[PDB]
């Protein structure tokens, strides 16, 4: 079962 | 009196001392196993003119049921009674024939190739015979022992007779891979690789295994197939599908070039009806040669994730909808790069289009990102191309809610396959994966299915053991053996299609990889989860890469490097430990302990044999025979059960009495963190790809429900430290 809530403003720190 | 029956059917009294006696003998040398527990629990099922063979079916399984995590000592006591059985039904006798009049009745008899008498004297067989050691029957267990006999020893299926026993199968393997070879080194050769295979150093897949020193030729097992957009290639792969499916090979499809439904209807090909209808007429060729339409025979299929269709294509094994919107029998790969995951982070749209309506987007996808980014905003733009535009969020999110809900839906960053590769994306690019996902090599597609410009990518397997290895420099020879091993096996197969003979004769790609690594972990008292073993992995993959390439170098020189060696970036002095991620350097702090510009330099004059070495795959029966955890991946539980027509087959981890707590089992890890950063350190290293897993556990989470977010965070982490593949993602069902 999965929850489908993302949250853009978090991953987008994120550094690939 | 209690009258026993024999194999010509004749009666004789029953002699309970004798079975005690083998009881006895199987038991030395093992702790806490109870001889008279065995003894009760068979003695019970006896009964007058029971046939011999039933006695020792009953004693086995009798050991065999008392194989637990408290007395692990059964696996071999119940092993040994079956080897014992094993060679009455095959010899008549415990002990085998002399090597020379074995081979000699079984090349009679249909069974065994003719070449072998051909290729070696008598003399030779005498001499190959004191290289043999029968007692080393004696060190295999239960589970190991069940998978001899039921799929690599030489038997009739029909009649259920066994004609060999495990030393001839090593010995011969041995035999028939050297056989060409020079005289003066010949048997020097064969004796080592007999010693690495017996002890459980080198692991054989299963088609090897079974196959080499019988009368056939067909060892390939993975074959990559690369379709073009148009009814001619449509054909060819679709030909090409059904000819190795009916030799058991595991098939990796890429149809990401066929053009979108609604496309311009172009040249009479009836291109307008789209992906789905091809997609269908691959997965019946892929079944073709399957019992019931359904069982045997697998693929997977790869398409870009910008492709005009992808939404649909992205549900096709959801198992709610239309019976014509759905090929549920298939794998699929997403094929992902920087530019997508740049979409994500910063909340934008992604752009769909058909491969067919924008020139030069497709292989820039592959080879060159900056270009593709450079068309990509171009045709965004272009009002003339047709197009869609979805928010990168809902398309990330379908496609991680149908890889949770199947466990199938696999990711390949396109972009890590060509920056960090053995190949030049200019001349050859990896443009897909394998069934598995661990296979990274070049393809080109075919206008029919002899066409002779076309290319089609196999792969030749094997493993090391890292449990039977005591320092990291016992790797040198095992590479020697391993690579010399497997490059004759490429000229000793055949090939059933001209493009398939071209990349195996162009390149000469081998895929050799580990098992036993949480055995290996374990041993020396580290963890997955928490970044303990991070600089041993780095350590032990770089002894593996760099003896690997030693041994391919050596062999350049003897015989001559590959014909299509100047397509590798190998050929340009680039080696893996100039093109890694760099952001693995935060992770580890171990050292390169090996002199790499020395080799730098040989590879660059003398080249190599093998344009690609190593592959990091998953592996079930292989690391079943010699008593190994599977290949890189934390054991589900100590004790494995796995299901047989003669019963329930348990088999113990290794050591399990003096390391139960130093193993740390699938679902102790606290999450993926840990084990992505191992995958990424040995990335580093690898040629080819890994067959990376994700876990997740539901009661780690509020409501039982895994967060889109956590989906979404290890994805990204695996793109950070370079993960090429994603393979399975596992869920616990509790």
């Amino acid at each position: 079962q999965i929850d489908s809530e993302v949250d853009t403003d978090d991953l987008s720190n994120f550094q690939l | 009196n209690l009258l026993v029956t024999k194999r010509d059917g004749s009666t004789e009294r029953i002699n309970l001392d004798k079975i005690h006696r083998v009881l006895d003998w199987a038991a030395e040398g093992l702790h806490n196993v109870s001889i008279s527990q065995v003894e009760l629990r068979s003695h019970i099922q006896f009964y007058d003119g029971i046939k011999t063979s039933d006695i020792h079916e009953t004693i086995i399984k009798a050991a065999a049921d008392l194989i637990s995590r408290d007395a692990p000592d059964y696996q071999y006591l119940a092993a040994r009674l079956a080897i014992f059985h094993l060679r009455k039904k095959a010899y008549g006798q415990f002990e085998p024939p002399a090597l020379y009049d074995h081979v000699v009745k079984m090349v009679e008899m249909g069974k065994y190739d003719n070449h072998l008498l051909e290729d070696y004297t008598e003399e030779e067989f005498k001499q190959m015979d004191t290289f043999i050691d029968h007692d080393r029957d004696m060190t295999f267990s239960y589970a190991a022992v069940k998978q001899l006999e039921g799929k690599y020893l030489v038997q009739n299926r029909v009649t259920g007779e066994i004609y060999e026993s495990a030393q001839f199968l090593y010995i011969l393997v041995a035999a028939c891979l050297f056989s060409n070879y020079p005289r003066e080194t010949r048997l020097q050769y064969v004796k080592r690789f007999y010693d690495a295979v017996s002890t459980f150093k080198i692991s054989l897949p299963t088609p090897i295994m079974s196959g080499v020193r019988t009368p056939t030729r067909q060892f390939s097992s993975c074959v990559l197939i690369e379709c073009g957009d148009s009814l001619d290639s449509i054909n060819a792969t679709s030909s090409a599908i059904v000819k190795y499916v009916s030799q058991r090979a595991g098939i990796g499809i890429n149809a990401g070039r066929i053009r979108a439904l609604g496309s311009p209807i172009r040249g009479g090909e009836a291109f307008h009806t789209g992906c789905i209808p091809f997609y269908k007429h691959f997965q019946t060729a892929v079944k073709s040669c399957s019992q019931g339409g359904v069982r045997g025979g697998a693929a997977t299929l790869f398409y870009p994730m910008w492709h005009l269709e992808v939404e649909s294509l992205l549900v096709l094994k959801n198992n709610r909808g239309v019976e014509g919107n759905r090929v549920r029998h298939m794998d699929y790969g997403v094929q992902i790069n920087k530019l997508m995951y740049t979409r994500l982070l910063k909340g934008e749209d992604i752009t769909l289009f058909s491969p067919s309506d924008v020139p030069g987007l497709y292989d820039a996808f592959f080879a060159d990102q900056e270009e593709f980014e450079r068309l990509y905003t171009k045709y965004e733009k272009d009002d003339s191309i047709r197009k869609q535009r979805v928010k990168a969020v809902e398309l990330f999110s379908l496609m991680m809610q149908e890889r949770a809900s199947t466990g199938r839906i696999y990711i390949q960053n396109v972009d890590h396959c060509n920056t960090h590769s053995p190949f030049d994306p200019a001349i050859a690019p990896v443009r897909q994966s394998n069934l598995c996902l661990e296979i990274a090599l070049p393809t080109k597609p075919l206008n029919d299915v002899n066409d002779e410009n076309g290319e089609i990518a196999l792969c030749t397997l094997s493993a090391f053991n890292l449990g039977a290895i005591n320092n990291l420099d016992e790797l040198e020879e095992l590479a020697i053996l391993a690579v010399r091993a497997l490059d004759a096996l490429l000229d000793y197969q055949d090939y059933p299609i001209p493009a398939a003979k071209r990349g195996a004769m162009g390149r000469r790609t081998l895929g050799i990889g580990v098992i036993n690594f949480a055995y290996y972990l374990a041993k020396h008292g580290k963890r997955y989860s928490d970044g303990s073993a991070n600089n041993l992995t780095h350590k032990t993959f770089e002894a593996i890469q760099y003896y690997l390439l030693k041994a391919s170098n050596e062999l350049a020189k003897e015989q001559g490097a590959c014909p299509w060696f100047n397509e590798t970036t190998y050929a340009k002095g680039i080696l893996p430990i100039d093109t890694y991620k760099k952001d693995l350097d935060t992770i580890a702090n171990e050292p390169l302990h090996y002199d790499w510009e020395a080799l730098r330099e040989s590879i660059k004059t003398h080249g190599l044999r093998n344009s690609t070495l190593s592959a990091l795959m998953p592996s079930e029966t292989s690391s079943q025979i010699s008593n190994a955890t599977n290949g890189i991946e934390p054991p589900r539980g100590y004790v494995s059960i796995k299901a047989s027509k003669d019963g329930i087959l348990r088999q113990v981890v290794p050591d399990y009495e003096h390391l139960h707590d130093a193993y740390e089992l699938l679902w102790e890890m606290p999450g993926n963190d840990g084990y992505l950063q191992l995958v990424g350190i040995m990335q580093k290293f690898i040629d080819q790809s890994i067959s990376a897993n994700t876990n997740y556990d539901p009661s780690r989470f509020p409501s039982g429900k895994v967060p889109m977010q956590q989906l979404l965070k290890d994805l990204l982490t695996a793109y950070k430290f370079g993960v090429k593949t994603l393979f399975y993602q596992n869920t616990r069902d509790g």
